[PDB]
């Protein structure tokens, strides 16, 4: 479903949504998705890390 | 196809209380001591 941490959207419902939003929306809006795409990068390398770590500690 | 206007809003992906939050924009719909400078054999042998 999700691409990063976004949801997909389709297109006749979304030309409209960005169709209402004021230019002094938009930065809000660059700044949230950007909060959501790092916050999965960030939970996806706490997964690969906490493997890691599992294996060091039984080495 | 989706920019409108010069914004380049073309890179985005296309395709308890239940609250309804809107898309796009989420809003609501040691050591011790010896005996030395210890105080004896400073004040003794009466030898």
């Amino acid at each position: 479903q999700y691409y990063r941490g976004l949801p997909l959207y389709e297109k006749n419902t979304l030309l409209e949504r960005l169709k209402q939003l004021t230019p002094n929306e938009i930065k809000e809006l660059e700044h949230l998705h950007d909060a959501v795409f790092v916050n999965t990068g960030l939970q996806n390398v706490r997964k690969v890390r906490t493997k890691k770590w599992k294996k060091y500690w039984q080495y | 196809x989706x920019x409108x206007x010069g914004r380049x809003x073309x890179x985005x992906p296309x395709x308890x209380x239940t609250x309804x939050v809107t898309x796009l924009x989420x809003x609501x719909x040691r050591x011790y001591l010896r005996f030395h400078x210890x105080x004896y054999x400073x004040x003794x042998x009466x030898x």
